[PDB]
């Protein structure tokens, strides 16, 4: 109950539409043998059904009119009352790996101007010298704000204009 | 086979094996981590 | 010279003077992360203090940890001895953290500006006649004067000995650390009982037999 | 590196060795005191952790020894271990109080010769009163040799010194584990070595503990 | 100089032997900087005085039977009725906090920030013994001598009181009365283990 909501594990209409669900497969479910693989499949869908809305009520997701779970991507409000897992966690946990694509490409366009003919060493990426950058682009934060601070991360008014 | 070499790391042969590893990654995590919809523990 | 790995290039990285010259030069770099120089004097100092940190830490856990286990104290678990000692004392964590960080904050914001200008707080006036025994050592992240009370720092040889014997005491114990976190979460024990558990029975009670060096 | 006396006769040395250390015979397997500053140190930290396990040994058997003979005294065939809940004129804590106050004149006054020797001889208050020149650390004189010994033939003295002494760390080592294991007076397990030689070696008290 | 503090130790060459209370004891390389060293001379003599002051009023108290040195600020709080020579003073905390702040930084301001001198010659000499002739050395080295043995004393006063919770000569009697169990070490704080 944060925003007019509800946990998840204490509504109804989350937990009837559960049993909606676990309906639709059963019913499903009936027109095959106890052994065969068509009821194997379906009977484990029911277990990775049943298991997922109890991991969505073990966590504490906001269930709110519809019985569906609500996610809240404030910091203060998620911080506040334990819900940085599913925004506020992810937020990092993706600008991490964004920024990290980022700096392996970045520092393969880098390392690869300094030759004879770059425009052939982008069609036929250099996989040792590629995966190199790969493997010690890892620390990219640590390394970035270190090349924020010189002024070698940003190229000055070398660039190119039109009409100033 | 070096020549050979540089057509498995030409743009697309390498974009259609990674794609291959990032996919069959998240695939294989997908599996074994059955509908991550929130950050658990 | 005596690298992490026998067969591997070092990297150039920490084969300069400036970077021989530096005590734990093991060739150990397998990221790059400091290839630029002052981030490798910058990292220098992360690792210095991120150590002496570590070495008072575990000094603070598995200390009085054995000389509980061996009687004669009643210090309880590490993880559990925060939840003590706020009930024998007189503040909330929260109106003892905020004094903490100004204690600590005044620290660290000298010797924020000290590595960014060495012998910044040996300048007259700074102190109330203090200031003058705080311009560290000619290299940084070993100060001296009131920092060495028996005065070991006045040799110039045995000297890179008392260097390489800090920072390799100093990294087993951040890895002591990064052990006792894990091998309370992976058994909930303690880490004497986790080193008594090893030792009753050290082929069957490991980090092979609980579920986080899961297949 | 010479034909200095060996603890392997015929092994190889490691050259630092040569003999002037008291009672050497190049045993350094582990290349430990290659450096002199810590073989200068390692020198004195062998002496006094060899002078102190002689008070030990000595400090255990004879008053076990004539105890098990049969004496009279307040403390009499009372255990080593079982000598500290033994109880005196005061606590404990107030005597290792009085050792921590006397050792740290002393210690640090023999320390004070480690680092300069040659500036230690003087007392405080008797200004006339001192050790005579000359003397290396380790071995003071004067006064700590009031028997007039150590005038001539110091040499042999210093290895007979180093080798009694040797023999009692191993010996206190041996008083630890072998009063650790089977839990006895280290005096009387001479008396069960001796009762049958043959039936109770190292290895069969471990394999019937065990 | 007259004295080494530790026989056969070299003698640091920022100390100048003309001055007084000097050991050669600076083993942090404390008082390098001339101004420095300058500053701690009138701090010494000043911390050296205020003791001096400091623990003879601690002792007189238990010498004249008034509590001790720790209770005297025991009216405060938990009641009232200030004594002093066993004569009522009707000042509470807050008027005499207010008087000893204006007065005392009066006497501060004329000292401190009107010069760094420490042995002001005139009238802070009564009678008349340090005329700085020959006896003014002599007598300025008993100034700091009973003075640092003064603030050996107060921190041997504050720490005996945390350790025991007992006076002066309330723990001198004890430590008379028991030689050998009235001490640092038979009380579990100086010594945690034994
Ligand atoms: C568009 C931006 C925006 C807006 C409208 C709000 C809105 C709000 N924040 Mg908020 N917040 C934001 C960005 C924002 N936040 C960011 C970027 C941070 C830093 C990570 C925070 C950190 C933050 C904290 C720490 C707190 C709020 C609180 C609040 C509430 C007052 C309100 C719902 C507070 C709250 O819960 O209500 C008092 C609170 O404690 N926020
Ligand atoms: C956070 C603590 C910390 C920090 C700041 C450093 C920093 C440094 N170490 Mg060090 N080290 C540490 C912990 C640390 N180490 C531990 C615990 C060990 C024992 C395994 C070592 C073992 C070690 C060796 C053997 C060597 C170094 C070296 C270096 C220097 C260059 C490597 C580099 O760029 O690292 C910069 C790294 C950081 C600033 C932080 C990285 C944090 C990562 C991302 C987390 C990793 C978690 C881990 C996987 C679990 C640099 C000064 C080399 C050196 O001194 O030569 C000059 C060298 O030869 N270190
Ligand atoms: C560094 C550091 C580390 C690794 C921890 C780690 C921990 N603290 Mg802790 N803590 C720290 C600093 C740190 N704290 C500081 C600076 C303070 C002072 C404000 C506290 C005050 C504190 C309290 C009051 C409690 C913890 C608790 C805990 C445990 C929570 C699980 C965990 C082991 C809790 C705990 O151990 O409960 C079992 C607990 O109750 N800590
Ligand atoms: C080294 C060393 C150490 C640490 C000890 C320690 C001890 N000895 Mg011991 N001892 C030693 C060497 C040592 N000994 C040697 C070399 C001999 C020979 C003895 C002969 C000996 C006897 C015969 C007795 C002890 C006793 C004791 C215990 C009490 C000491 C006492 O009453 O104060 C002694 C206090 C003094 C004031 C004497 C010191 C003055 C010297 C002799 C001046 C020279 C204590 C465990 C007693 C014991 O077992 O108690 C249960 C006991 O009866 N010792
Ligand atoms: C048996 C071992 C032994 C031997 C051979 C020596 C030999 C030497 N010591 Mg040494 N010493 C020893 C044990 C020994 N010490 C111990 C245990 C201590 C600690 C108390 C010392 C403390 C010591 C000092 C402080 C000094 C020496 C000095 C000397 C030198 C000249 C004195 C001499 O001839 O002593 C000959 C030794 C003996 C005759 C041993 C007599 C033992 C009898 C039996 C008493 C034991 C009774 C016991 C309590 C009960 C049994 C010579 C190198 C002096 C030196 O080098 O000056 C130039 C010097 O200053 N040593
Ligand atoms: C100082 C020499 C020394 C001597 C004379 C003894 C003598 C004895 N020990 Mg012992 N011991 C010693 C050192 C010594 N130990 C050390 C250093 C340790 C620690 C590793 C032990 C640990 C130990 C245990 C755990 C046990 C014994 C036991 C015994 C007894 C049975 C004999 C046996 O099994 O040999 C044991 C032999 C060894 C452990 C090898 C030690 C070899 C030494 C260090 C070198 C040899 C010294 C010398 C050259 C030869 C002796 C002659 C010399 C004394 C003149 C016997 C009385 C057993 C017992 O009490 O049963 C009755 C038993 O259970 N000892
Ligand atoms: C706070 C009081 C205080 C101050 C300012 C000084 C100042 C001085 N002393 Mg002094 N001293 C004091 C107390 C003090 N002393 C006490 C109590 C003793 C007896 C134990 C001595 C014994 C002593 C000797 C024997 C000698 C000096 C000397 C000196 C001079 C140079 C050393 C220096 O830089 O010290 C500066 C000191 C400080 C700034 C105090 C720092 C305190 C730190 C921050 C914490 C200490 C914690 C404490 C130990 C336990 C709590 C300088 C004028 C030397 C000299 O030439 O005499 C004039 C000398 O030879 N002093
Ligand atoms: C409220 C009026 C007042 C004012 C304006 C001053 C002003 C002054 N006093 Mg002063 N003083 C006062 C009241 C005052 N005092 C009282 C009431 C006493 C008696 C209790 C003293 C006792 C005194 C001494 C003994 C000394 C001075 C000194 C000084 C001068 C140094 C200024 C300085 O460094 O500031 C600093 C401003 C402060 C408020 C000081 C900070 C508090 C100190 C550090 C006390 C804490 C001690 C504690 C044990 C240390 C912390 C623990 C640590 C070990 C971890 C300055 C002229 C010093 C001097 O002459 O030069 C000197 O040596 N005064
Ligand atoms: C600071 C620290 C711990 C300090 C702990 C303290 C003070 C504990 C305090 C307490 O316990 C007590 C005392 C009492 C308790 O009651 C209360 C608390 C408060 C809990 C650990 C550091 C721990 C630091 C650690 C573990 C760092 C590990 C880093 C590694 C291994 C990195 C290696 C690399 O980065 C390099 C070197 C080069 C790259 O190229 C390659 C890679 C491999 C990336
Ligand atoms: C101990 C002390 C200073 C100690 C400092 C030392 C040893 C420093 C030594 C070193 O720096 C050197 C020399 C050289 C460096 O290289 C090394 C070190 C080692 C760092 C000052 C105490 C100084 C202590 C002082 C000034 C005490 C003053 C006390 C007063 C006035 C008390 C008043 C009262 O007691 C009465 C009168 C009546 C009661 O009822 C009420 C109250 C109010 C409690």
């Amino acid at each position: 109950d944060i925003a007019g909501l509800t946990p998840c594990s204490e509504s109804k209409a989350y937990a009837k539409l559960e049993k909606k669900e676990l309906k639709t497969l059963e019913k499903r479910l009936k027109q095959y043998e106890a052994d065969s693989a068509p009821a194997v499949a379906l009977k484990a869908t029911m277990e990775r059904t049943k298991a997922r809305f109890a991991n969505y009520a073990k966590a504490g997701l906001l269930c709110g009119n519809d019985g569906l779970p609500h996610l809240i991507a404030d910091p203060g409000l998620a911080l506040k009352y334990g819900h940085a897992g599913e925004v506020f966690i992810p937020t990092f946990g993706f600008l991490y790996v964004a920024g990290y694509i980022g700096y392996v490409g970045r520092q393969y366009l880098i390392a690869v101007k300094g030759e004879a003919k770059p425009t052939d060493k982008e069609i036929i990426i250099d996989v040792p010298l590629a995966t190199k950058l790969a493997w010690q682009g890892a620390g990219w934060p640590l390394a970035a704000v270190q090349e924020l601070q010189r002024g070698t991360l940003l190229e000055k008014e070398e660039n190119i204009t039109v009409s100033p | 086979m070096k020549d050979f070499t540089t057509y498995l790391s030409t743009a697309p042969v390498i974009a259609t094996i990674w794609f291959t590893f990032t996919a069959g990654l998240l695939i294989e995590i997908n599996r074994y981590f059955p509908d991550p919809l929130v950050f658990s523990f | 010279r005596q690298s992490w790995l026998p067969g591997s290039q070092i990297p150039a990285h920490l084969d300069t003077p400036a970077a021989q010259a530096l005590a734990g030069n093991f060739g150990f770099d397998p990221l790059g992360l400091g290839k630029d120089p002052v981030a490798l004097r910058w990292y220098q100092q992360a690792e210095l203090i991120h150590c002496r940190t570590a070495m008072a830490g575990v000094a603070g856990i598995l200390i009085p940890g054995l000389l509980t286990k061996a009687g004669a104290l009643n210090v309880p678990e590490w993880y559990d001895a925060g939840k003590v000692a706020i009930e024998n004392s007189f503040a909330p964590w929260g109106s003892l953290l905020a004094v903490q960080l100004f204690l600590c904050g005044f620290v660290e914001a000298k010797r924020w500006q000290d590595i960014r200008k060495p012998g910044s707080q040996g300048e007259p006036g700074s102190f109330l006649g203090f200031e003058a025994s705080l311009k560290g050592t000619s290299e940084l992240g070993y100060p001296g004067g009131p920092f060495d009370p028996l005065g070991l720092s006045k040799e110039a040889d045995k000297w890179a000995d008392w260097k390489l014997k800090e920072v390799k005491n100093g990294r087993l114990a951040m890895l002591a650390f990064l052990g006792f976190v894990a091998q309370k979460y992976a058994t909930g024990a303690g880490p004497v009982d986790n080193l008594a558990a090893h030792l009753k029975d050290p082929w069957h009670v490991n980090y092979a037999t609980n579920g986080v060096s899961l297949p | 590196d010479a034909a200095l006396p060996s603890w392997m006769p015929g092994a190889d040395l490691p050259g630092y060795l040569n003999g002037t250390l008291p009672g050497d015979f190049g045993f350094d397997p582990l290349y430990l005191g290659q450096d002199p500053v810590k073989l200068k140190w390692y020198a004195q930290a062998e002496l006094m952790n060899a002078r102190f396990a002689m008070l030990a040994v000595a400090g255990i058997l004879v008053p076990e020894l004539l105890s098990n003979i049969g004496f009279s005294w307040p403390g009499a065939g009372v255990a080593w271990y079982d000598a500290g809940k033994f109880e005196y004129f005061a606590p404990a804590s107030s005597l290792f109080g009085v050792q921590m106050l006397l050792f740290a004149w002393v210690e640090i006054r023999r320390y004070q010769d480690f680092v300069k020797p040659g500036s230690a001889n003087q007392d405080p208050i008797f200004t006339n009163n001192k050790l005579p020149d000359g003397n290396e650390p380790g071995y003071p004189g004067g006064i700590f040799d009031p028997f007039g010994w150590s005038k001539g033939d110091i040499k042999s003295l210093k290895l007979k010194e180093i080798k009694n002494g040797r023999l009692a760390m191993l010996a206190f080592a041996g008083f630890i584990g072998q009063a650790y294991t089977t839990g006895t007076t280290p005096l009387k397990n001479l008396s069960t070595h001796l009762a049958d030689p043959w039936s109770t070696t190292v290895w069969q008290n471990d394999l019937a503990r065990l | 100089k007259a004295g080494n503090w530790l026989p056969g130790s070299d003698a640091p060459a920022w100390l100048p032997d003309d001055l007084p209370g000097n050991y050669g004891f600076d083993p942090l390389s404390l008082g390098k900087e001339p101004a420095s060293l300058k500053r701690f001379t009138e701090s010494e003599v000043i911390h050296g005085r205020w003791a001096m002051l400091g623990v003879a009023g601690s002792l007189a108290v238990e010498l004249l039977g008034y509590g001790n040195w720790y209770d005297a600020p025991l009216w405060a709080v938990n009641g009232g009725k200030a004594t002093w020579f066993g004569i009522e003073v009707p000042f509470d905390l807050n008027a005499l906090l207010a008087f000893e702040f204006v007065a005392m930084a009066a006497a501060e301001g004329q000292r401190g920030d009107a010069g760094g001198v420490v042995y002001p010659g005139g009238a802070f000499d009564p009678l008349g013994f340090a005329k700085d002739s020959s006896k003014s050395g002599e007598l300025k080295l008993k100034e700091i001598k009973n003075g640092r043995l003064a603030m050996v004393a107060f921190l041997g006063f504050v720490a005996q009181h945390a350790a025991t919770g007992k006076g002066p000569i309330a723990a001198l009697g004890e430590h008379l009365a028991n030689p050998w169990g009235a001490n640092f070490a038979t009380n579990g704080i100086s010594v945690p283990f034994f």
